[PDB]
C-alpha cells in the first residue's frame, strides 16, 4: 500500500507519533516520504545481508526477524513481514521502540539527510488534522 | 568502503596519559558510530568506547569509565581516544571500528556490530 501524504499523516497521528519522544508529526510523514515514498511494501537489501522492510525501512540485523539475515537480534520481536502490511501498526511500534533507543530519530538516515533541521511541519499542512 | 587509520600509540607509564586517533576516509556523514575496541595480549578483543556521531553520544565500557574520552571531529571524520590515568590493564592493540549503519545502543561495544576496521595501534603502559 501507498499512502498519501495526508492519510498518512492521520494515521501516523492515531498511533500517537505526534511528539512522540519530542518529535513532531511532520518528522514521521518526511521520514516515511524519504525512506519509503509512503509504500509499506518497500525493502532494501544491504551488503551484510540485513534488509529494510516496510513505510520505515526498518533493519533486520537488528528489529525484526526475516529469518535470512546474519547476526539479527529481533529486538521489537516481530516477523519482518509484519512491517510489510498495508496496516502501519507494527512499523509504528517498532518505530517508537527504534526512536526510544538513545539517538533519536537520527536511526533513519533519510530522516537525517533531508528531515533534520527543516521545516517538518510543512508535511502536515492541508491534512485538516 | 571505508578506511580506518589509526595513529598516536606507542609507551607511557601506569598513571600517565595518551590520545589515540582514527582517521575514516571513504564516506563522512554516513558512518553513524566510530568505536574503539582494545585486544589484550592473550585476551578476546572487547569494546572501550563507541561514539554515535550524529549526536556525539558515547558509550564506556566500565573498566575505563571516568578515565578515558572518546571524542570527534565529524567534519573530518575523525575520532578520538583520550586515555586519561593509564593503568597496567590498558596495555593492549587498540582498533577502531565503525559502521554505516545504526546499531542498537545496547550492542555499540560489541565487535560484531562493526563492518569497517582500522589495523590497531599499540599501547604499552
Amino acid at each position: 500500500k501507498v499512502f498519501g501524504r495526508c492519510e498518512l499523516a492521520a494515521a501516523m497521528k492515531r498511533h500517537g507519533l505526534d511528539n512522540y519522544r519530542g518529535y513532531s508529526l511532520g518528522n514521521w510523514v518526511c521520514a516515511a516520504k524519504f525512506e519509503s515514498n509512503f509504500n509499506t511494501q518497500a525493502t532494501n537489501r544491504n551488503t551484510d545481508g540485513s534488509t529494510d522492510y516496510g513505510i520505515l525501512q526498518i533493519n533486520s540485523r537488528w528489529w525484526c526477524n526475516d529469518g535470512r539475515t546474519p547476526g539479527s537480534r529481533n529486538l521489537c520481536n516481530i516477523p519482518c513481514s509484519a512491517l510489510l502490511s498495508s496496516d502501519i501498526t507494527a512499523s509504528v511500534n517498532c518505530a517508537k521502540k527504534i526512536v526510544s533507543d538513545g539517538n533519536g530519530m537520527n536511526a533513519w538516515v533519510a530522516w537525517r539527510n533531508r528531515c533534520k533541521g527543516t521545516d517538518v511541519q510543512a508535511w502536515i499542512r492541508g491534512c485538516r488534522l | 568502503d571505508v578506511q580506518l587509520v589509526e595513529s598516536g600509540g606507542g609507551s607511557v607509564q601506569a598513571g600517565g596519559s595518551l590520545r589515540l586517533s582514527c582517521a575514516a576516509s571513504g564516506s563522512t556523514d554516513s558512518i553513524e558510530y566510530m568505536t574503539w575496541f582494545r585486544q589484550a595480549p592473550g585476551k578476546a578483543r572487547e569494546g572501550v568506547a563507541a561514539l554515535y556521531t550524529h549526536t556525539g553520544n558515547t558509550y564506556y565500557t566500565d573498566s575505563v569509565k571516568g578515565r578515558f574520552t572518546i571524542s570527534q571531529d565529524k567534519a573530518k571524520n575523525m575520532a578520538y581516544l583520550r586515555m586519561d590515568s593509564v593503568k597496567s590493564e590498558d596495555t593492549a592493540i587498540y582498533t577502531c571500528g565503525a559502521t554505516r549503519k545504526y546499531v542498537p545502543v545496547r550492542f555499540a561495544l560489541d565487535q560484531s556490530s562493526y563492518d569497517y576496521w582500522g589495523q590497531g595501534t599499540q599501547v604499552t603502559v
